[PDB]
């Protein structure tokens, strides 16, 4: 079957460009079949669509170029049919550009229509490629104390850069009723997460729990004490 | 826009069908998508269907309302499945994805612990509350905050629940407020909603 590769950094600073290549084989750009264009997928949401547009060799005008609104002064997409390529590129970028980038096909009244052609669906998908939008430098975490029948117990771990950390309790002793949760990316440009584990609620004024996080692009490693509160 | 819920499930061999309010027009698609992979059209043009794509899957579409049904659900049918539509001239839209779940184990309600700012992280003059959710399934929550009776709705970052080691679900959500901001308040909350049950919890600056 055709193939849509995306192609491109995936890391874009703060303000700056965010340009991707699509390369299509197996099929032709150059057909009066469909149109070429980009969805994207912010980290946890839903698909956004950001435009697409055609080109076609023929005996009238086939050129046509459709942008998401909320997008358009910001964006441009064209088409090189000869080197069977899409392109996209985003400029003032912020960290809310972070998204799986996606080529896509579009299909729907495209060949035969009225008035203006309309591609409605994507029938061919890129994989995606990820773009991080962040001007962040190497940064190592922050960790403060999530302090606590059975009571939870856990630690936030903050402001690092780039992915990933680890986390482990105990240097390893407690294991059982731990959770490890996904980073989030923050507007700054920077990565949180907690780290959580159930345990005794008769084990807190005698049993020590301390979180051990392991940054390894920034070679760092913190170990951070979580203590009952005094209230 | 297009509306959809945010989970649909069954046992597997049943039928299920998932609906997305807002279209009007026949230019209604629908999208499965698996976890860290890119999305598959599975419906086009209300109800037709692209080669590969087995008969279980049909649309049907009524005035504002457009429906996927699946029947005979298989496993591998769990996923995120997209409502999208042409709007306007010729503008694409898409719903925010309902999670089909093929159902394994028993139902189970979130356990929510909300975390206030800690004492050493307010001295860093940040404020994050830590709404933890575990223990639930299916794997699908929506969170809403609250700041006394208010909704909130900026600061907020919610992640996708994920499997725990004992295979039920955990989501995690933050608020992230100024000391100003937690301190003068009365209250916070975390409203989960998990099929059809919702879970509160609620913290104060002026409690511990």
């Amino acid at each position: 079957q055709p193939q849509l590769q995306e192609s491109g950094p995936g890391l874009v600073e703060a303000s700056e460009t965010l340009s991707l290549t699509c390369t299509v084989s197996g099929d032709s750009t150059g057909r009066c079949n469909y149109f070429w264009g980009w969805v994207r997928q912010p980290p946890g949401k839903g698909l956004e669509w950001i435009g697409s547009l055609s080109h076609c060799r023929s005996y009238y005008n086939t050129d046509w170029t459709y942008h998401n609104p909320s997008l358009k002064s910001r964006l441009t997409i064209s088409l090189d049919t000869p080197k069977n390529q899409v392109f996209l590129r985003l400029t003032s970028v912020t960290a809310a550009d972070t998204a799986t980038y996606y080529c896509a096909r579009f299909g729907g009244e495209v060949l035969v229509y009225r008035d203006w052609p309309k591609p409605a669906w994507v029938d061919l998908w890129g994989r995606g490629t990820l773009v991080t939008v962040s001007s962040a430098s190497t940064k190592g975490p922050s960790v403060f104390p999530l302090a606590p029948g059975t009571a939870a117990l856990g630690c936030l771990v903050k402001d690092y850069f780039p992915e990933p950390v680890t986390v482990s309790w105990n240097s390893g002793a407690l294991t059982s009723g731990v959770h490890t949760f996904p980073a989030v990316l923050q507007s700054s440009g920077l990565y949180s997460l907690s780290s959580v584990v159930t345990v005794p609620s008769s084990s807190l004024g005698t049993q020590t729990y301390i979180c051990n996080v392991n940054h390894k692009p920034s070679n760092t490693k913190v170990d951070k004490r979580v203590e009952p509160k005094s209230c | 826009a297009l509306t959809q819920p945010p989970s649909a499930s069954g046992s597997p061999g049943q039928s299920i069908t998932i609906s997305c309010t807002g279209t009007s027009n026949n230019f209604v698609s629908w999208y499965q998508q698996y976890p860290g992979k890119a999305p598959k059209l599975v419906i086009y043009e209300v109800n037709k269907r692209p080669s590969g794509v087995p008969d279980r899957f049909s649309g049907s579409k009524s005035g504002s309302t457009a429906s996927l049904t699946v029947s005979g659900l298989q496993a591998d049918d769990e996923g995120v499945y997209y409502c999208s539509s042409l709007v306007g001239n010729w503008d694409v839209i898409f719903g925010g994805g309902t999670k089909l779940t093929v159902l394994g184990q028993p139902k189970a309600a979130p356990s929510v612990t909300l975390f206030p700012p800690s004492s050493e992280e307010l001295q860093a003059n940040k404020a994050t509350l830590v709404c933890l959710i575990s223990d639930f399934y299916p794997g699908a929550v929506t969170v809403a905050w609250k700041a006394d009776s208010s909704p909130v709705k900026a600061g907020v970052e919610t992640t996708t629940p994920s499997k725990q080691s004992n295979n039920k679900y955990a989501a995690s959500s933050y608020l992230s407020l100024t000391p100003e901001q937690w301190k003068s308040h009365r209250s916070y909350s975390c409203q989960v909603t998990h099929e059809g049950s919702t879970v509160e919890k609620t913290v104060a600056p002026t409690e511990c």
